[PDB]
C-alpha cells in the first residue's frame, strides 16, 4: 500500500513538474515580447517627437517666409 | 527496310527505318532532330513519324492539347510557336515491342512569365482561363475575368483574333481530365496557374526614413493566401523580412522595394516552371509500364532559329541554344567523315568543323564573354542599362572578332550592339536586361510553403550565388548537351512555304530565310568549302 | 568558387563564395589549460580552438590573437586558420582560391608577412586582401557614401564617391568593441557585483549583447532612470544568481558617443565621421550626407542610428537630408560583400597566383592592392 | 506542495508579463499609426517652405 502510495505521488510531482516546465517556457516568452515591445515603444517614441517638433519648427519656417514674402 | 541513305528515292521514314537498323546492331540510343516548330508548319509530320516507328501507342499525342497550353506562346513573327522544349523518347527493349515512351522537357522559357515584350502575348493558358466560358472554374478562381487588370497579363495583348483558346478550353480540359486527374488535383492546378497571375495585384510602398518594404492592399494578397491556402499575414510577412541563416539561424533580415518586386516575381517564376514539369512527371504517371525497356529513339523539338524585329535577352537566350545543336550537328557529321576519309587517307583540310561555331560560343558564354557580363553586372551595385554596354564595349571591341555596331536599322528600333553568326548578323537593344536577368530565389516563403493544399507542397518540397535565369539556363543547356553527347544523332527537318498557305506553289520570300536561319545552308557551305 | 574568411578579432566567420550567408562564425578565442592533469588516460588536447574552446572556458585561458586589428602571437592565429580550413568548412585550400578582410591601414609588415604565411604553409592557389570598407559598400549594393564597420577590433570611416576611395579623409580610430566590454567591468564593479578573471570576462560581453541600449539626450534620461525605477532590468549568468543593472544599461555604450569616460582623448565617433565628411570638397557633402551606412559589429545596439542621426543633423547645416542607412544585415555585411565581390567575374584577373609571388618576392600584397 | 505553489506562482508572473506585452504592444500599435501621418505633415510642411523660401528669394 506504500509503494503505491508513493508511486502516485511521484506521477504527480511529474504531472506538476510537467506544468511547472511549461508555465516557465511560456512565462519567459511572455518577458521577451514585453521587454521587446517596451524597447520598441520607447524607441519609437522618440521618433514620433523627434518628427514632431521638426513640423513645429517646419511650421515656424514656413510662417516667418510667408510673411518675408508678403 | 533497307537502303542506308543513298540506295533508295530521298525520303526520311527510310532514315529513321536505318536508326531501327542501327539499334538492332549498335544496340545504342538515336535522337531525332527536328528544326522549325509548328510555326513552321511541322506538327503533323512525327506525329506520322512515331507511329511510323511503332509499326515495326495513340497515348503518346494526348499529352500535346494540353501541355500546349502551358507552353506554346504567340511571338512577334510566326506566331502561335510553343517555346519550350520537350525531348521525346520512346523506349526499345532488347526485343523491339515497344513497352513505353517517357517525356522530359528541356530548357522551358522560363523568362517568358514576366517583362514579356509590349507587341507579343503570353502562354495561351493564360488566356484560355481568361474568357468567361466555363466560368465555373473562373468562380474557383476568383478571378474578375479581365486581362487588363492584372499587372503580368497587361503587358499582353489578350486579343489576338487569329487563335483563342475559347473554344480550345473544352478540348484542354478534357484532356486535363482524361489523363487521369482526380478532380482535387484538376481545380488546383487551376489555383495555382490563377495565383501565379494573382500575385501581380500586389503593391508595396517604400517605408518612412527606412529602406524596407511595408505590404499594400491587403485585401488581394489575402485573396491569393486563401487561394494557396496559407496565411496571408506570415506571407507578407516573409516578404518583408526573410530569414538568412548563420552559424546559428538567428531570424536575419533586410530588404528593400526593388528587391521585392523583384523577388516575387522570381518566386512566381519558379512555381510556374516546376508546376509544369510536375504535370510531365503525372504525364508520366498515367502513361507508366513496368517491362524491360532500355534502349530509346529520342525525337526532340526545340525552338527554331530567331531574326526578327526588336530582340531582346530572350532572343539571344533561344538562338544560343539552337545554335549549340549545329555545333553537335558540324562535329559529328565531322567525326563520321573523318574516320570514312581517314579510310581514304591522304589529307584533312582543316580538323574540328566545330571551330567555326566556337568562334562565337566563346563570346556568347566563355567566362567574361557576354553572358557572364550580365550575371556579374546584376550582382554589381546600381545596375544600370547603359553602364552595361559600357562595359560590353570596352570588354570585347576588337578584342573580340564578332562583337560589333549596327548602323542605322532602318524602321526597326535602335539596336546597341551587334554579332556576326553564320545564319544571319544579330542585333539587340539591351533595355530591361538587367530587370530581366534579376531573380532572387526567396527561401523563407519557400520554406513557408509546405503547410498548404497537396499540389504546393509536393511540388516544391523535392528541391546559392543567387541563381538568375543566365545560369540555370547555362546548367540545363549543357544537361542537353550532355544527353546528346551520349547518343546519335539524325536530321529531320521542315519547310513553310508560304503565308497565304497555297500548297503545291514555292514563295521564295519566306523559304530562302528559313534556309539561310536553319543552317542547312551552313551544312552546304561546310561541304561546299571542304572535301 | 573561391572562399571567403573574415580576420576581424571578434568572429572569424568562414563561407564559401556567393552564398549569401556564411557556412560557419565562431568565437576567435584561443584556449590553453591552466591547471594540472589529474585523471590520467585524458588524451588532452594541446590547445583549443573557437567554440569547443568556449565550451570548456572553466579550465581554460583566453588569448584573444587578433588586437586592434594587429595580428599578434602569430603562432595561435596561424592555428586558427588552420581549424577553419579544416574543420569548419572542411576543404584543402590547395584547390579553393581564398580572400581575406582587413582593417584600413593597420601596419605595414602586417599584410607583408601574413600572406606569407598563409601562402607558404597552407600552399593556396590565390588571394587578395581587400580593405574593410569598400567591401561593406558592396555588400549593401550603394556605391557611393561613407562606412562606419567599427568591427568590434577597431572603429574607422572612409570616404567613397561614385565609387572611389578617396584616401586621405581615412580617420581610423582605436575606439574597438572589446573595450565597451573592458569598461563595463569598470562600471559593474560599483553595483557590487565582482568579474577579475578572464572567463567571467568573456561573459559579460554576452551580458553586453542584450542589456546595452543607446538613448537620446544623455542627460535627461540619466536622470529618468535615476529618480524612477522603470527600466530596473534582470539577467541570470550561468551559476544560478541573478544580477540587476541599473543605469549602467545605458551608460555602456555610451563611451562611444564621448570617450572621456574611458580617457582617450579622441572625439567620439559621430565628431570624427561629421569631421571626414568635412575634409572633401565642397561638392561631396552634397551626397555623403545622405548615404552614410553602419557596417560591420558593435552597432547593432537598438536605436544607434536614431543618436547619430541626431548628432549628425545638429552638427552639420540643416538643410540636408541625413538620412542614414542601417540595414539589419549588419555584423555580416563585411562578408556578404565579400562573397560578392568574390563571385565578380572580372575580379577574377586581380589577386594574385603563386608565380607572381614566387617569382616577386612579398611585397606583391602592397605593391599590387 | 512546493511544486504546486511554483506551478501557481509562474502562472501569475506569465499573465503578468502579458499584460505588460499587451499593454506596450497596443500603444505602439496606435503610435505606428500616427508617426507617418505626422512625418507626412512635416513633409507637406517642408515642401511648402522650401517654395516659399524660394518665392520669397
Ligand atoms: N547582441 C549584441 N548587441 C550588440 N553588439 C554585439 C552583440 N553581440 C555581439 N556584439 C558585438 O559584435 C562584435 C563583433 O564585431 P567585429 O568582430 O568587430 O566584426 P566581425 O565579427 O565582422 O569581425 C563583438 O565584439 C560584440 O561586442
Ligand atoms: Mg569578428
Amino acid at each position: 500500500s506504500l509503494q503505491k502510495k508513493l508511486k502516485g505521488t511521484e506521477d504527480e510531482l511529474d504531472k506538476y513538474s510537467e506544468a511547472l516546465k511549461d508555465a516557465q517556457e511560456k512565462l519567459e516568452l511572455a518577458e521577451k515580447k514585453a521587454t521587446d515591445a517596451e524597447a520598441d515603444v520607447a524607441s519609437l517614441n522618440r521618433r514620433i517627437q523627434l518628427v514632431e517638433e521638426e513640423l513645429d519648427r517646419a511650421q515656424e519656417r514656413l510662417a516667418t517666409a510667408l510673411q518675408k514674402l508678403e | 527496310r533497307g537502303k542506308k541513305r543513298s540506295e533508295a528515292p530521298p525520303h526520311i521514314f527510310s532514315i529513321s527505318d536505318n536508326a531501327y537498323q542501327y539499334m538492332l546492331t549498335d544496340r545504342e540510343n538515336q535522337s531525332i532532330l527536328i528544326t522549325g516548330e509548328s510555326g513552321a508548319g511541322k506538327t503533323v509530320n512525327t506525329k506520322r513519324v512515331i507511329q511510323y516507328f511503332a509499326v515495326i501507342e495513340d497515348q503518346i499525342i494526348q499529352a500535346n492539347p494540353a501541355l500546349e497550353a502551358f507552353g506554346n506562346a504567340k511571338t512577334v513573327r510566326n506566331d502561335n510557336s510553343s517555346r519550350f522544349g520537350k525531348f521525346i523518347r520512346i523506349h526499345f527493349g532488347a526485343t523491339g515491342k515497344l513497352a513505353s515512351a517517357d517525356i522530359e522537357t528541356y530548357l522551358l522559357e522560363k523568362s517568358r512569365v514576366i517583362f514579356q515584350l509590349k507587341a507579343e502575348r503570353d502562354y495561351h493558358i493564360f488566356y484560355q482561363i481568361l474568357s468567361n466560358k466555363k466560368p465555373e472554374l473562373l468562380d474557383m478562381l476568383l478571378i474578375t475575368n479581365n486581362p487588363y487588370d492584372y499587372a503580368f497579363i497587361s503587358q499582353g495583348e489578350t486579343t489576338v483574333a487569329s487563335i483563342d483558346d475559347a473554344e480550345e478550353l473544352m478540348a484542354t480540359d478534357n484532356a486535363f481530365d482524361v489523363l487521369g486527374f482526380t478532380t482535387e488535383e484538376k481545380n488546383s492546378m487551376y489555383k495555382l496557374t490563377g495565383a501565379i497571375m494573382h500575385f501581380g495585384n500586389m503593391k508595396f510602398k517604400l517605408k518612412q526614413r527606412e529602406e524596407q518594404a511595408e505590404p499594400d492592399g491587403t485585401e488581394e494578397a489575402d485573396k491569393s493566401a486563401y487561394l494557396m491556402g496559407l496565411n496571408s499575414a506570415d506571407l507578407l510577412k516573409g516578404l518583408c523580412h526573410p530569414r538568412v541563416k548563420v552559424g546559428n539561424e538567428y531570424v536575419t533580415k533586410g530588404q528593400n522595394v526593388q528587391q521585392v518586386v523583384y523577388a516575387k516575381g522570381a518566386l512566381a517564376k519558379a512555381v510556374y516552371e516546376r508546376m509544369f514539369n510536375w504535370m510531365v512527371t503525372r504525364i508520366n504517371a498515367t502513361l507508366e509500364t513496368k517491362q524491360p525497356r532500355q534502349y530509346f529513339i529520342g525525337v526532340l523539338d526545340i525552338a527554331g532559329f530567331e531574326i526578327f524585329d526588336f530582340n531582346s535577352f530572350e532572343q539571344l537566350c533561344i538562338n544560343f541554344t539552337n545554335e549549340k545543336l549545329q555545333q553537335f550537328f558540324n562535329h559529328h557529321m565531322f567525326v563520321l567523315e573523318q574516320e570514312e576519309y581517314k579510310k581514304e587517307g591522304i589529307e584533312w583540310e582543316f580538323i574540328d568543323f566545330g571551330m567555326d561555331l566556337q568562334a562565337c560560343i566563346d563570346l556568347i558564354e566563355k567566362p567574361m564573354g557576354i553572358m557572364s557580363i550580365l550575371e556579374e553586372e546584376c550582382m554589381f551595385p546600381k545596375a544600370t542599362d547603359m553602364t552595361f554596354k559600357a562595359k560590353l564595349f570596352d570588354n570585347h571591341l576588337g578584342k573580340s572578332s564578332n562583337f560589333q555596331k549596327p548602323r542605322n536599322i532602318k524602321g526597326k528600333p535602335e539596336a546597341h550592339f551587334s554579332l556576326i553568326h553564320y545564319a544571319g548578323t544579330v542585333d539587340y537593344n539591351i533595355i530591361g536586361w538587367l530587370q530581366k536577368n534579376k531573380d532572387p530565389l526567396n527561401e523563407t516563403v519557400v520554406d513557408l510553403y509546405k503547410k498548404s493544399s497537396l499540389k504546393m507542397l509536393s511540388s516544391l518540397f523535392a528541391n546559392s550565388s543567387f541563381q538568375t535565369v543566365s545560369a540555370l539556363h547555362r546548367e540545363n543547356l549543357n544537361k542537353l548537351m550532355t544527353n546528346l553527347r551520349s547518343t546519335h544523332p539524325h536530321f529531320v527537318r521542315c519547310i513553310i512555304p508560304n503565308e497565304t498557305k497555297s500548297p503545291g506553289v514555292i514563295d521564295n520570300p519566306l523559304v530562302m530565310h528559313q534556309l539561310r536561319c536553319n543552317g542547312v545552308l551552313e551544312g552546304i557551305r561546310i561541304c561546299r568549302k571542304g572535301f | 568558387t573561391a572562399l571567403v574568411c573574415d580576420n576581424g578579432s571578434g568572429l572569424v566567420k568562414a563561407g564559401f563564395a556567393g552564398d549569401d550567408a556564411p557556412r560557419a562564425v565562431f568565437p576567435s578565442i584561443v584556449g590553453r589549460p591552466r591547471h594540472q592533469g589529474v585523471m590520467v588516460g585524458m588524451g588532452q588536447k594541446d590547445s583549443y580552438v573557437g567554440d569547443e574552446a568556449q565550451s570548456k572556458r572553466g579550465i581554460l585561458t583566453l588569448k584573444y590573437p587578433i588586437e586592434h586589428g594587429i595580428i599578434t602571437n602569430w603562432d595561435d592565429m596561424e592555428k586558427i586558420w588552420h581549424h577553419t580550413f579544416y574543420n569548419e568548412l572542411r576543404v584543402a585550400p590547395e584547390e579553393h582560391p581564398t580572400l581575406l578582410t582587413e582593417a584600413p591601414l593597420n601596419p605595414k609588415a602586417n599584410r607583408e608577412k601574413m600572406t606569407q604565411i598563409m601562402f607558404e604553409t597552407f600552399n593556396v592557389p590565390a588571394m587578395y586582401v581587400a580593405i574593410q570598407a569598400v567591401l561593406s559598400l558592396y555588400a549593401s549594393g550603394r556605391t557611393t557614401g561613407i562606412v562606419l564597420d567599427s568591427g568590434d577590433g577597431v572603429t574607422h570611416n572612409v570616404p567613397i564617391y561614385e565609387g572611389y576611395a578617396l584616401p586621405h579623409a581615412i580617420m581610423r580610430l582605436d575606439l574597438a568593441g572589446r573595450d565597451l566590454t573592458d569598461y563595463l567591468m569598470k562600471i559593474l564593479t560599483e553595483r557590487g557585483y565582482s568579474f577579475v578573471t578572464t572567463a567571467e570576462r568573456e561573459i559579460v560581453r554576452d551580458i553586453k549583447e542584450k542589456l546595452c541600449y543607446v538613448a537620446l539626450d544623455f542627460e535627461n534620461e540619466m536622470a529618468t532612470a535615476a529618480s524612477s525605477s522603470s527600466l530596473e532590468k534582470s539577467y541570470e549568468l550561468p551559476d544560478g544568481q541573478v544580477i540587476t543593472i541599473g543605469n549602467e544599461r545605458f551608460r555602456c555604450p555610451e563611451t562611444l558617443f564621448q570617450p572621456s569616460f574611458i580617457g582617450m582623448e579622441s572625439a567620439g565617433i559621430h565628431e570624427t565621421t561629421y569631421n571626414s565628411i568635412m575634409k572633401c570638397d565642397i561638392d561631396i557633402r552634397k551626397d555623403l550626407y545622405a548615404n552614410n551606412v553602419m557596417s560591420g559589429g558593435t552597432t547593432m545596439y537598438p536605436g544607434i542610428a536614431d543618436r547619430m542621426q541626431k548628432e549628425i543633423t545638429a552638427l552639420a547645416p540643416s538643410t540636408m537630408k541625413i538620412k542614414i542607412i542601417a540595414p539589419p544585415e549588419r555584423k555580416y555585411s563585411v562578408w556578404i560583400g565579400g562573397s560578392i565581390l568574390a563571385s565578380l567575374s572580372t575580379f577574377q584577373q586581380m589577386w594574385i597566383t603563386k608565380q607572381e609571388y614566387d617569382e616577386a618576392g612579398p611585397s606583391i600584397v602592397h605593391r599590387k592592392c
